[PDB]
This record gives C-alpha cells, structure tokens and sequence, in this order.
C-alpha cells in the first residue's frame, strides 16, 4: 500500500530490475575520464563505487 | 562496498580518499538521477499502469 | 592487464614512494601524449618520485 501511495504523492517514478544501478555504473565510469576535474587518487573511489 | 575498497585498503590507500571518492559520485549521481527520473501524471486513468 | 602493474607498483613500494601517486601521474602524462600526436616514452623515477 506504501509502495503505490508514494507513486501518487511523488509524481517521479524509477524502472526496477537494476534499470538504475547498470545505468548509473557504467555513466560514472566513462564520465569520469572525460571530466578529470576532481583528482588522481579520487578514480580509485569513483571506480570502486 | 567493503569488499570492493579492501583491495585499495591493503595497497596502502587512505580511508579518507576512498570515502571522499564515493560524496563526490555521489553529487554526480543526483545530477544523472534527475534525467533518468520519468514523471508520472496525477491522472486517474493510470490504473492500468 | 592490471596483473602487469605489479612491477612498477612494487618498485617505488620498497623505496617508501606511494604507489598509488606514481600510478596517477604516468597515466595522465600517457593521456595527454595522444593530443599532441608525438611519441613519449614514460618511466618512473625512484629518487624523486615522479
């Protein structure tokens, strides 16, 4: 009921089954050798993540 | 998480850096969750859905 | 590919260098070789560092 509830108070909706978490890892691995504006050291944890 | 930043740990990478790693993705994944965000109508006709 | 890192990691590892910050370095002078279309050969350093 929660779940169904917050789909009506909250317009924005998400698609599940790792839609999001493929998308987003594999975004901030190729973003972050096109940026390069936070530091050597910082690809370790943006890798790891 | 732990498990992927043991490796790092164990070559001498400092704890500050990897969790300093992850609040910069993280910034940069509220960016990318607002575009991947679809919006859902308010309307009654979304039963079906 | 990453095996092969262990040589120069544990070279400037037994001098007392960080081997994460000569890995950072070497990588994005390798980048910036490919702009500028010439050849340049990199290599480490065990008395600066760099």
């Amino acid at each position: 009921l929660r779940a169904v509830a917050n789909v009506l108070k909250d317009k924005n909706i998400i698609p599940g089954a790792g839609a999001f978490y493929i998308a987003l890892s594999r975004y901030l691995r190729s973003a972050n050798m096109n940026k390069l504006g936070a530091k050597g050291k910082t690809k370790t944890g943006i890798e790891a993540f | 998480l732990l498990r992927q930043a043991h490796r790092f740990i164990q070559e001498g990478v400092h704890p500050r850096i990897i969790t300093d790693g992850f609040e910069i993705a993280r910034k940069e994944s509220m960016k990318f969750l607002d575009e991947f965000k679809i919006s859902k109508t308010n309307l009654s006709n979304d039963r079906e859905f | 590919a990453e095996a092969l890192l262990v040589i120069p990691k544990t070279l400037v590892k037994n001098s007392g260098f960080d081997p994460l910050d000569v890995l950072a370095m070497v990588e994005d002078e390798l980048d910036d070789a490919q702009d500028s279309d010439e050849t340049r050969y990199v290599g480490v350093d065990l008395n600066i560092g760099d």
